[PDB]
RNA sequence: AAGAACACCAACGGCGAAAGCACUCUGCUGGGCCGACACUGACACUGAGAGACGAAAGCUAGGGGAGCGAAUGGGAUUAGAUACCCCAGUAGUCCUAGCCGUAAACGAUGGAUACUAGGCGCUGUGCGUAUCGACCCGUGCAGUGUUGUAGCUAACGCGUUAAGUAUCCCGCCUGGGGAGUACGUUCGCAAGAAUGAAACUCAAAGGAAUUGACGGGGGCCCGCACAAGCGGUGGAGCAUGUGGUUU
């Protein structure tokens, strides 16, 4: 709790449904590790079907700075939108899990 | 660096004292890159511990970095163990410059009227024992003989 | 006789006559150390030197060192002990030698 | 050689033995040695180019001498690969090695830096303890000898790849089976290497007519 | 009940001690068997001990 | 006073069908090797069923219980810690009767026999040379290890102790998952062991080796990478860009 989150609509609108949707993932995953967080990055796109040529695709950006010298880089693409949040909510949830047995190896 | 191999600096001395540890003095005074505002701020000074002690102001400099010079400090390691803080000595060198960041440093914090005025109280005060900068020796003394075993 | 027990963890001095009757001892605890400090070979120092100094003031010069088990003041400890104002005939170490007695503990993990 | 190191191969042309040391067999090489300058005699007669292989210290001048006497051509230092089957590469250093003495000559070196002159020094230095007996060949020659099979164990085997005649060193350290002329005893010190090499540089002179 | 005993009375020096002390008890190996009976090995571990020592020792 | 276990000797080591057997002796007792001039006269090999032995763990009674230690508590590490760490600690670990009959019970390699280059050194027991005091040296036999030729092998590697060349006999496999599961049967005090499917379902699963990438693997080195120093940003006000909202 106590984290800020930035959005953007990199070829489309963010409707209120898919905001929810998307505090709804990272909120489970960053929740864990909130004491070291303070913001939380997210930027969507979408291609192909009917916008461009090729298979319909959505890409979801997630970056993160910790409050300790930490930068997390994921990106995943999926068939549709909230496949795409799910996948790189996984990616984050393993990676901010590696830096505490890290910082915990002792 | 990764070098390890330093070149040796060019110590050089003032034209009126002729000697290299008031030059090395003056170099921490500026921070915007003048030198003849300086010595307005240490020829004035030098004439003022003159004109209070009635003697000359070298030997009262020579021993202000005799007496604040720690010789030894504490320098944290963690390759071995966590959060572990060692003792280590200290060269003449670098001892040397190390005392004039104490004086300095000292000085721009204390009241006064002008740099003068506040490095002429801080360097006549630091010769006779208590001094701003003696009391900061005095903490890093502390440090390693506290933590005078290896961790 | 002066007894001494190294470890890891901490360094005893005990001072005691030939028949086994105490007169003095002290540790790096009882010094002042506390936690991994007192495993220290510098805390040995202190330590040895502090349960000696009252013994030489209280004559006694000779001596015999009884070292027992690892650690890293044990041979800082001699250089306490070296450095006084007595001599000593043996420096031998009365340390246990089990025959496959008993069944030590578990392998750690971390 | 030795109770650690005697070959089972050579057990048809063993005699006797000794404390430690071995005893050859001198009976069945005297056939080889009449075979072999049989066959060296006949080949020199038609015109054809030889070539040894001896780049063992204790024998690198005798083979050197060995190469004056006759129209053959000698290799005193060592194989350093493809010599024989990579020959469109030692053409090129062949060539390349033959217009550098041709390149000192000329005043050019006055022009040249001092390091570069270097390098062109060292550079012709390196060939030549290499491309030394081999500067008049011109081809690629019909029988190779070997004078050791251990330190020149690459140059047996490009004759072999090539298909070429050859002899070996048919003491007990080796295989008999690489070359289809056998001579052992050669080992031994310089006189079992003087006693067969001027033997058989011998017939090759005669063979010139 | 003793491992090993020095019986100097006067050193000539105040390190040259543990030259006599260190090198003994090393022979005899005190630290070494001490850190091996703190916890306890299987037969594995003694193997690739022991094996380890002798290869130490033979080269 | 008690219980349990035997440093050093100790390995490139010995014995045993394996599982396994190491502080010392003594008793009874099994097996192997060699020698030779007593003898037997193919009385051999393998082995379906069956039978015996069979690490630890665990069970049924009776004893014992020092130390160590599932479980269970407590103190910490952690978002959490029914774990790793630490302090205490029950069953069990030990003995004598018996059950259980499973392990990476591995040399991941069934047994017997004949043939097939060598090099090193370790035992056991002979022969001969020799100092004939043993030793040493040289060889035979039966074993035990390490390199390695031919040959085999997908490859790694095996290689006179074969994974080579051949004969005889037993067991065993026929894509993966479902599954060593379900039903039934036999044994077992139980825990469970052995025997052992089908429906349905996928077009793979898997082996060796290569190449990169990666590693809280190892070694070395480099950059204002850190450290050290100097001065700023993040706060204030105002330039000016982007988002967002608004239009
Ligand atoms: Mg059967
Ligand atoms: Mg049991
Ligand atoms: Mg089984
Ligand atoms: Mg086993
Ligand atoms: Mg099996
Ligand atoms: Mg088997
Ligand atoms: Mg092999
Ligand atoms: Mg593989
Ligand atoms: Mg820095």
């Amino acid at each position: 709790s106590s984290v800020k989150l930035i959005l953007q609509g990199r070829n489309l609108e963010v409707s209120d449904n898919v905001r929810s949707h998307v505090e709804d993932k990272v909120g489970k995953s960053v929740a864990k590790h909130s004491h070291l967080v303070r913001e939380v990055d997210v930027r969507l796109s979408a291609r192909g079907g009917d916008l461009s040529k090729g298979p319909k695709l959505r890409r979801c950006e997630v970056t993160l700075f910790t409050k300790r010298h930490g930068v997390i880089r994921a990106e995943e693409d999926a068939e549709s939108l909230y496949s795409s949040i799910d996948l790189v909510s996984s990616i984050i949830q393993r990676k901010l899990r590696k830096i505490k047995d890290k910082v915990s190896d002792h | 660096s990764r070098r390890g191999t330093v070149e040796e600096k060019t110590a050089k001395s003032d034209p009126i004292y002729r000697n290299r540890l008031v030059n090395m003095l003056v170099n921490r005074i500026l921070k915007h890159g003048k030198k003849s505002l300086a010595y307005q701020i240490l020829y004035r000074a030098v004439k003022k511990i003159q004109q209070k002690t009635e003697t000359n102001p070298l030997s009262v400099l020579r021993q202000a970095i005799r007496g604040v010079t720690p010789d030894i400090a504490v320098k944290a390691r963690r390759v071995g163990g966590s959060t572990h803080q060692v003792p280590i000595e200290i060269g003449s060198t670098q001892g040397k410059a190390l005392a004039i960041r104490w004086l300095l440093g000292a000085a721009r914090k204390r009241p006064g009227r002008n740099m003068a005025f506040k490095l002429s109280s801080e360097l006549v005060d630091a010769a006779k024992g208590s001094g701003d900068a003696v009391r900061k020796k005095e903490e890093t003394h502390r440090m390693a003989e506290a933590n005078r075993a290896f961790a | 006789v002066i007894h001494v027990q190294a470890s890891f963890n901490n360094t005893i001095v005990t001072v005691t006559d030939v028949r086994g009757r105490v007169v003095s001892w002290a540790s790096a605890g009882t010094c002042g150390f506390r936690g991994t400090k007192r495993g220290t070979p510098f805390a040995a120092q202190t330590a040895a030197g502090n349960a000696i100094r009252t013994v030489v003031e209280q004559g006694m010069q000779r001596a015999e060192v009884m070292i027992k088990g690892p650690g890293l003041g044990r041979d800082a400890a001699l250089r306490a002990i070296r450095r006084s104002g007595i001599l000593l005939s043996f420096v031998r170490d009365v340390t246990p030698m089990p025959h496959n007695g008993c069944r030590p503990p578990k392998k750690r993990r971390v | 050689h030795g109770t650690r190191k005697w070959n089972p191969r050579m057990s048809p042309y063993i005699s006797a033995k000794c404390k430690g040391i071995h005893i050859i067999n001198l009976t069945r090489t005297a056939r080889f040695l009449s075979e072999a300058c049989d066959l060296v005699f006949d080949a020199s007669s038609r015109g054809k180019q030889f070539l040894i292989v001896g780049t063992k210290n204790k024998a690198a001048d005798s083979v050197a001498r060995a190469a004056i006497r006759a129209r053959c051509h000698y290799v005193n230092k060592k194989w350093l690969g493809g010599m024989l089957t990579n020959w469109s590469t030692t053409e090129t250093r062949l060539h390349k090695f033959r217009d550098l003495r041709m390149e000192q000559t000329a005043g050019r070196l006055a022009r040249l830096p001092k390091r570069d002159a270097a390098v062109v020094k060292r550079q012709l230095s390196h060939l030549q303890t290499y491309l030394g007996g081999i500067k008049y060949m011109t081809g690629l020659p019909d029988i190779v000898i070997i004078v050791d099979q251990q330190e020149e164990y690459t140059a047996l085997r490009e004759c072999i790849t090539l298909g070429i005649p050859t002899i070996c060193l048919i003491d007990t350290n080796c295989n008999p089976d690489l070359a289809d002329i056998s001579i052992p005893a050669n080992d031994d010190a310089i006189a079992s290497i003087r006693l067969i090499l001027t033997k058989l540089v011998f017939a090759i002179c005669e063979g010139r007519s | 009940a003793y491992n090993v005993q020095v019986l100097v009375d006067d050193n000539e020096n105040e390190e040259r001690l543990l030259n006599r002390f260190r090198r003994e008890v090393m022979r005899a190996g005190v630290i070494q068997e001490c850190k091996r009976r703190r916890y306890f090995e299987n037969k594995q571990e003694e193997k690739k001990r022991k094996h380890r020592e002798a290869a130490k020792r033979n080269s």
